[PDB]
RNA sequence: AUUGAAAAAAAUAAUAUAUAUUAUAUAUAUUAAUUAUAAAUUGAAAUAUGUUUAAUUGAAUAUAUUUUAGUAAUAGAUAAAAAUAUGUACAGUAAAAUUGUAAGGAAAACAAUAAUAACUUUCUC
């Protein structure tokens, strides 16, 4: 019927699939619909205001950096050239990085290269 | 049938009639997907996303700083160029393909608050190249891809006939998986942290890698791919392992950009950038 | 006017940022939903028939209640497959040693020690000074020569203070602000750049390394409201 | 806590069973669902864990933003803008989106929802643009029933209607149903539920029953036939069903004709028009208008003519259609109508 | 000639009836090299693992930071730097 | 309905039962199912009845009665791989060329490549 290589490919397919896997449906009350909606609606909308919060902070770093740029014109010219200039090939380095769930040993490199 | 001529009615209001609220027959289907009465239900904001946070917190306000040139207008792609009506022929002619392309090019804006780069999407490309003789390697191909990502693949078929390589038309030969969102995150961070250092001449992605507009990619081999933690705890059930293309999509206006906005998440890149 | 040169050194978090009393909860829910909704684990595909593990595992696990005819099943009929209760969440129990991960809060933390940059783990902390006055500020410097770049001079007059024990790296070449006055005709161009792996540790008096919250404790409140925005929340 | 207070937000926002009240707010997941009324049923029936304690966060989060948004409405004078302001309030209230969603809103109950409160109102207008005013439009436009009588409609009120006086079954009609004779054989019952902010003391409203689709044979086309009109109809939120009981005779521009069509004559859109006045300033109370009774005509009525004379503004429309039955002599007979005519099976 | 797995008569999926394919996955918990544990969600059961060759071992990610075995062991006495300096004359190529 | 936990009711829709009308309506009750379907000397689980250990429950083990395992793809109204070529209903848009990417090369697969003025809703200064 089946070699046993075939045997272990209908295995891992099984894996994948949701043949005989999957649960009932969730089923709510009427009341307990409404309490799952309210908490949806008032997540939705904490995480709105957390983008707004982020985007407003944003606009301001922007405004800063024009306000700095214009200033730095009317001064000091190659002050200015300096500054701006194009960034193409800038790279974050290395050490930056994403930050883990729970911390090391070593904590913090006071020493280097 | 009396006629194929298709005409479509003008009308004499303003609603906009959604002609799938007027049926009784999908009940399951009216609800959203995000909707907890769909069938289509599932939980999205399980976790805080880890990486996400950190591009938040960090990274979004250095690229921002780094991307800022003063007073920068918008540099408009390549268009279809019209005709100058210098001649009577012009009147109602489509217009020129543009200059270089035949296809038509985006404009690049300046980057503000609104438009940081940042990363859209993940496609996990898988092509077996030898499930033209046995379609079973394409079902394992598919099934690795599953345990990488804790999404769900989707069969690559093969479009093409071509006799040179042994390659039929309508032929399923492995599996491509597009991440979005948390999935996708937690996929990148495996990649920084646990797969890549583990090859061994391992420079980078390149600096000529991508397209020209916010996209970068590389690829591992089959020996690269049993440094997966999911992979390397049953590598007696894993004898057979596959390749794959890995595209990131930035949101990023150009390639130097998606480029410096994925080093911000610990991506080495070596070569010589164009 | 004189052209001054602003510095904020930004060390970034080193783990996750610490969740709301709100969010927590949430996730909490979306989880317990996600397992309510989650498939049967595929046992028999992880651990193969007949074999040594499987075995420890299976002892491990507890079974389904299956169906038994003449009997009342008041939580309805056990609807079973692949040894799962379909009507309810599936609970799955399971060098050699324990992954035990260490605590979030430090011994700096607890002591309160603000000069060590392994006080917040979850917080981006911001480099601050205190000058021959009473005053809290981020790093000023005079820029006398004005024939190198700003932030490569800002860099350097960090490096000077330090002797060499700071490690820096320069955001960009752009000055995220600037603070200006009437009093004394200067303008201090402000530059970002984060510390990487280094100590400070030293005209200034005294330093300190807070967060957002506690800038606004320690230096003026014009001040704060002036360079606010540029500092992170998180 | 805003939400909890009654002393100047009406009743209605309160859900009216204790039961399903005490059920959303507890401290504990420990009562079971007053919704699943058998006790086999609610044994079997388990909740999502964790699901309470995260409730009352959103809860509280939703109080405070709704308490806010009251120290708005409160300072706010113009009407729609604090009306407006009102409905962000108490929008995301569970206990008014308990009501609203789980109580009839057709032939609502005061104290359930209360049409008087913006929120519910708002709630009301969401529900008709979802499915009923699509379904209207969808029916006017493939009957043309637009063009036809009245060129346009920018639907406002939700207009239900109802034979209730010819058989005694109780049944709202949908749109673009086929009536026998003996179920529009007497007059029908409107209801005209409005859901825009509107003066309720001053505002008047017209309704017209139009017959575009009755056969003039020296044209060789169609004409229009006023079957049923009305004038200067006072509606309120709650109190808004017209029945012969609220309207006078006075009302009664011209009183309820049955339809009667002809043998091969067709199909007859009957489509009701429902129209509000227009409103006059520096006048207390509400301002009438007269009808030349002479002018109008029955047997040929434009519409559109009529509605320009008296500056009327189409808010809502329902349409019926009816055709040849053997019961519309029956009908024609006891309204003394005369035989009627049959026609030609073949449109030659 | 192709080795093929051939196709049953397919299940219908009803329009509405679909339902997203939530896979089982466990909370696992990754150590490093050094001590930094991470939590991440996976499909293979084991609720912890450490790892040996990681990003925060290696020279290219912090550049400012068993046959050898064997060797090893049965070459221990001699204890195999000085030995480099001594065997490593640098004339003959 | 009995069982668990610590007077009632007021939508839609479905189901059950009843009746109203030359009206596929209304009334009351209740919220099921939702990816399954025969056949397994062998795997796994439960319950019942015994026996031994630390009246007791856990733990171990025997028999009986069941339950699961036949492990197989679509999870989306799928949308230019291949497959039902006539009806109807609902919905969508192709191709080429270009820039890339593990074996991959001119030629296998995957990604990306025109413009947002005005409008509606949501959050926010």
């Amino acid at each position: 019927s089946l070699s046993p290589l075939a045997q272990r490919v209908v295995t891992q397919l099984s894996v994948m699939s949701a043949s005989r896997k999957q649960p009932k449906l969730l089923k709510l009350a009427r009341e307990d619909l409404i309490k799952h909606q309210t908490i949806e609606k008032c997540w939705s909308i904490y995480q709105q205001q957390q983008r707004e919060r982020r985007n407003l902070q944003l606009e301001l770093q922007y405004k800063s950096i024009e306000r700095s740029m214009n200033l730095l014109q009317e001064l000091s010219p190659r002050l200015f050239e300096a500054a701006n200039a194009s960034e193409k090939g800038k790279r974050f380095p290395m050490e930056m990085k994403v930050p883990t769930d729970f911390p090391p040993n070593t904590l913090w490199h006071y020493n280097f290269r | 049938p009396k006629s194929a001529c298709s005409l479509v009615k003008p009308v004499h209001h303003l609603v906009k009639i959604d002609k799938s609220k007027l049926s009784p027959r999908f009940p399951e289907l009216k609800y959203d997907k995000s909707d907890i009465r769909s069938p289509g239900f599932k939980p999205k904001d399980t976790h805080a996303d880890r990486l996400n946070d950190h591009y938040l917190n960090t990274l979004q306000s250095d690229l921002l700083l780094i991307n800022y040139s003063h007073n920068a207008a918008v540099v408009k792609g390549l268009k279809q160029r019209a005709w100058s009506g210098d001649s009577p022929y012009h009147l109602n002619r489509p217009p020129k393909n543009p200059r270089g392309s035949k296809a038509q090019l985006p404009d690049i804006h300046p980057i503000k608050w609104s438009n940081i780069p940042g990363l859209e999407s993940v496609v996990i490309n898988c092509f077996v190249r030898e499930a033209r003789e046995n379609q079973l390697l394409a079902i394992t191909a598919a099934l690795q891809l599953q345990q990488i990502t804790g999404c769900k693949p989707h069969p690559i078929f093969s479009k093409n006939d071509v006799p040179t390589w042994k390659l039929r038309k309508g032929h399923q030969m492995g599996a491509k998986v597009e991440l979005k969102g948390k999935e996708m995150s937690q996929f990148l961070s495996t990649l920084t942290e646990i797969v890549l250092p583990r090859i061994r001449e391992y420079k980078g992605i390149s600096n000529q890698s991508g397209n020209r507009f916010g996209g970068i990619s590389f690829g591992l081999t089959a020996e690269d791919i049993k440094f997966f933690p999911e992979i390397d705890a049953n590598q007696d059930s894993w004898p057979k392992t596959f390749g794959m293309h890995i595209n990131i999509n930035t949101s990023a206006q150009l390639d130097y950009q998606a480029r410096t906005l994925l080093s911000g998440f610990q991506f080495p890149f070596f070569g010589e950038e164009k | 006017p004189k052209i001054k040169v602003g510095v904020l050194l930004s060390r970034i978090p080193i783990i996750k940022s610490e969740l709301n009393e709100l969010e927590k909860k949430y996730y909490e829910y979306q989880s317990e939903l996600e397992k309510r909704l989650m498939w049967t684990f595929p046992a028999y595909f992880y651990f193969k028939k007949g074999t040594v593990a499987e075995h420890k595992f299976l002892s491990l696990q507890k079974g389904p209640i299956s169906k038994k005819n003449g009997i009342w099943f008041p939580r309805g009929i056990p609807d079973i497959k692949h040894g799962r209760e379909r009507s309810t969440k599936q609970e799955v129990k399971l060098v050699n040693r324990p992954v035990i991960p260490n605590d979030r809060i430090t011994e700096a933390d607890r002591s309160n020690d603000m000069k060590s940059l392994e006080r917040q783990l979850s917080r981006t902390l911001y480099l601050l000074v205190k000058d021959k006055s009473g005053t809290w500020k981020f790093p000023n410097f005079d820029l006398s020569d004005e024939s190198k770049p700003l932030h490569v001079h800002a860099e350097n007059e960090l490096k000077l203070l330090s002797g060499d024990q700071i490690y820096t790296w320069s955001v960009s070449a752009t000055p995220i602000g600037v603070l200006q006055d009437e009093r004394n005709r200067t303008a201090e161009f402000i530059v970002k750049s984060h510390i990487l792996a280094g100590k400070f540790d030293l005209a200034f008096e005294d330093f300190a390394w807070l967060t957002k919250g506690e800038i606004s404790e320690y230096v003026p409140k014009d001040y704060f409201n002036k360079t606010e925005f540029l500092l992170a929340d998180n | 806590h805003i939400w909890s207070d009654f002393t100047t937000r009406p009743s209605s926002l309160s859900i009216q069973s204790s039961k399903v009240k005490n059920y959303l707010f507890q401290k504990k997941a420990s009562l079971d669902p007053p919704s699943i009324s058998r006790r086999s049923n609610r044994i079997k029936y388990s909740p999502p864990e964790h699901i309470d304690e995260i409730f009352r966060m959103s809860y509280d989060f939703l109080e405070q933003r709704s308490s806010k948004f009251y120290e708005l409405a409160n300072k706010t004078k113009n009407p729609l803008k604090k009306d407006a302001l009102l409905i962000k309030a108490e929008i995301n209230n569970p206990e008014v989106q308990y009501n609203f969603q789980f109580n009839n809103k057709l032939n609502n109950v005061k104290d359930i929802i209360d049409y008087d409160v913006p929120v519910y109102r708002h709630l009301g207008k969401q529900h008709w643009e979802s499915y009923g005013q699509m379904l209207l439009m969808q029916r006017l436009e493939t009957l043309a029933a637009i063009p036809d009588t009245l060129p346009t409609l920018v639907p406002r009120a939700e207009v239900n209607i109802k034979f209730p006086f010819s058989t005694g079954v109780n049944k709202w009609i949908e749109p673009g149903e086929f009536l026998s004779s003996n179920v529009t054989s007497m007059r029908p019952i409107f209801k005209i539920q409005e859901y825009e902010l509107v003066n309720v003391e001053k505002q008047l409203y017209t309704v017209l029953i139009v017959n575009p689709d009755v056969p003039d044979l020296s044209n060789d086309s169609f004409k229009t036939a006023l079957c049923y009109g009305l004038v200067n109809i006072n509606l309120t939120y709650n109190d808004n069903l017209i029945d012969p009981r609220k309207f006078h005779s006075s009302n009664i521009i011209a009183d309820y004709l049955p339809p009667v069509p002809e043998k091969n004559a067709g199909k007859q859109r009957f489509v009701v028009w429902v129209f509000r006045q227009p409103l006059i300033e520096d006048k207390q109370g509400p301002n009438m208008l007269e009808i030349d009774r002479k002018e109008l005509s029955r047997d040929d009525f434009d519409i559109r003519q009529f509605t320009k004379k008296y500056n009327l503004t189409a808010i809502g429309a329902h349409i019926w259609r009816s055709e040849w039955d053997a019961k519309v002599a029956a009908v024609r007979e006891k309204y003394g109508l005369p035989p009627g005519r049959v026609f030609s099976r073949v449109r030659r | 000639t192709r080795i093929t797995l051939p196709r049953r008569p397919a299940k219908k999926i009803q329009l509405g009836k679909s339902r997203p394919a939530i896979y089982h996955q466990f909370n696992v918990k990754m150590e490093l090299s050094d001590g930094s544990v991470v939590i991440r969600r996976s499909q293979y059961p084991k609720g912890e693992i450490r790892l040996i060759q990681d990003q925060r071992n290696n020279p290219l990610w912090n550049p400012s930071r068993g046959s050898l075995d064997r060797f090893n062991k049965r070459y221990s006495s001699l204890f195999s730097t000085v030995e480099l300096s001594e065997e490593n004359k640098k004339k003959t190529q």
